[PDB]
RNA sequence: CUCAUAAAGUGCGUCGUAGUCCGGAUUGGAGUCUGCAACUCGACUCCAUGAAGUCGGAAUCGCUAGUAAUCGUGGAUCAGAAU
């Protein structure tokens, strides 16, 4: 489908008119981590339950819960407390929740805007900022309480600001300046 | 029940179940029910899961959460990269006098802070 | 130790035009030249110009800035702020 | 302005001797004046209390 | 002619202690005005937020029949800020 030709196609383009080099380096495999919201606070027991309960169904398999290290620090903190709770995992699969994501649903909110302000600044990783109140194609419209609202991430190995973003303005919109 | 920014408004009156909102309060809430056809003294458990529906698209329709503060921040910021006092009285971080504050006014301030 | 009572300093030259431009709205900005005279109420929305002794500068007037002379939105001196003159 | 002040010319513009208003004489204010004293309503005030108005009482109660 | 609506009463309804449109503080935004000005000192209120309480530590104050408690109004002083 749609996705395949950006790797062989849409690559080499990027890659010609503005860069002079060779065919690697820009842009792999390699898992993409995707975090979780930070729970801690929020509720008391709890809210794990409806969590891993909706992380289960846009994705497979379900979250772990680990702890940290047996390590006290200048930090309130206990021996044997479940935190972070983080599970990531590809092969072939972080390639489509980058199409059925950034196409349909949206434009499709409520209110969204348009233009994004400079993320990053000298790095790769980029940023986001969605809310609360989302509507995915994917998803009952009369049936889940708590609406959950995470962000979403993406790691790269760029060396500047420039010759990057112009691959992400090839299929993710919008974005004016 | 769910209607915008992450609302929970339990045990009350359709009425002021939407005057808990930042964004509408009792005017917004006699008119949005008059609109949708709600009745206002119904508790929002009694409330029937075709009426929310109607009440949740209408209410969408508005200004609130994070968006409106970002705009709010940017204002005290446009003004505050300026040469305006009023920008400067945000920060007030700035001399309250008649000397300099920048060095040597420790007999009033005490101990030196952490920057 | 200020002190306005009831006799408060309106050069009778730059409050009699201010009031002339009320006719229907304001008018673009204008000029001063004695900034010893004190901002208020009719002189809002309006964009006076004060002379810091070289030039008049646009100094549009404020319901804050109400109660203040024009002269302390003029700066004298011209201090170029040697740096990144950043915020 | 010295240039509003332009009454104190006894010969008007386009417009006919009805041209001319008043003006006030010690302060020059065009706003509420007094025929009689030809002085404003905040003139008429202060030169009262200093007592430089003859005749001039400050009514009571 | 206006300030004036007199407040309460009278008739009807709500409620019985659940922080629930009950209670309205506080705070954010918008905005009129008296005033030459109201940031510190204003009145009022649109818009939203909406706590402390369910009769509150040691102590202490006014009152006995249309009186106590409670609500609203007028006037003297006064250009004008009179809880």
């Amino acid at each position: 489908k749609l996705h395949d030709y950006y790797k062989d196609e849409v690559v080499k383009k990027l890659m010609t008119e503005f860069n002079y080099n060779s065919v690697m380096q820009v842009p792999r495999v390699e898992k993409i981590t995707l975090n979780m919201g930070v729970g801690e606070a929020i509720a008391d027991k709890k809210l794990l339950d409806n969590a891993a309960a909706d992380l289960a169904a846009i994705s497979g398999q379900k979250p772990l819960i680990t702890k940290a290290r047996k390590s006290v620090a200048g930090f309130k903190i206990r021996q044997g407390y479940p935190i972070g709770c983080k599970v990531t995992l590809r092969g072939e699969r972080m390639w489509e929740f980058f199409e059925r994501l950034i196409t349909i649903a949206v434009p499709r909110i409520r209110d969204f805007r348009g233009l994004s302000a400079k993320s990053f600044d000298g790095r790769g990783n980029y940023s986001m900022g969605v809310r609360e109140q989302i509507i995915f194609p994917e998803i009952d419209y009369d049936k889940v309480d708590r609406v959950r609202g995470l962000d979403i991430t993406i790691t790269t190995t760029a060396k500047s600001d420039e010759e990057g973003r112009a691959l992400l303005a090839a299929f993710d919109f919008p974005f004016r300046k | 029940a769910r209607i915008a920014g992450i609302n929970i408004p339990d045990h009350k009156h359709a009425v002021i179940a939407l005057t808990s909102i930042y964004g509408v309060g009792k005017t917004r809430s006699k008119a949005i029910l008059a609109a949708a056809g709600i009745a206002e003294d119904v508790k929002i458990s009694e409330l029937s899961e075709g009426q929310i529906d109607t009440l949740r698209d209408e209410v969408a329709k508005f200004v609130v959460e994070g968006d409106l503060r970002r705009e709010i921040s940017m204002s005290i910021k446009r003004l505050m990269d300026l040469g305006c006092y009023r920008g400067l009285r945000h920060r007030r971080g700035l001399p309250v006098r008649g000397q300099r504050t920048k060095t040597n006014a420790r007999t009033r301030k005490g101990p030196r802070k952490p920057i | 130790p200020r002190s306005l009572k009831k006799g408060p300093f309106i050069d009778l030259h730059l409050l009699k035009k201010v009031e002339k431009a009320v006719e229907s709205g304001d008018k673009k900005p204008l000029r001063t030249w004695s900034r010893r005279s004190t901002i208020f109420p009719n002189m809002i929305g309006l964009t006076i110009a004060v002379h810091n002794g070289r030039q008049h500068v646009p100094v549009f007037v404020t319901d804050e800035m109400v109660g203040h002379k024009l002269g302390e939105f003029a700066p004298t001196r011209t201090y170029r702020g040697h740096a990144a003159d950043k915020k | 302005r010295w240039n509003a002040v332009l009454k104190l010319q006894t010969l008007p513009r386009d417009s006919s001797p009805s041209r001319q208003r008043n003006r006030c004489r010690q302060t020059g204010r065009p706003h509420g004046f007094l025929r009689k004293f030809g002085l404003s309503r905040i003139k008429v005030r202060e030169a009262a209390m200093r007592g430089e108005i003859p005749g001039l009482k400050k009514a009571s109660w």
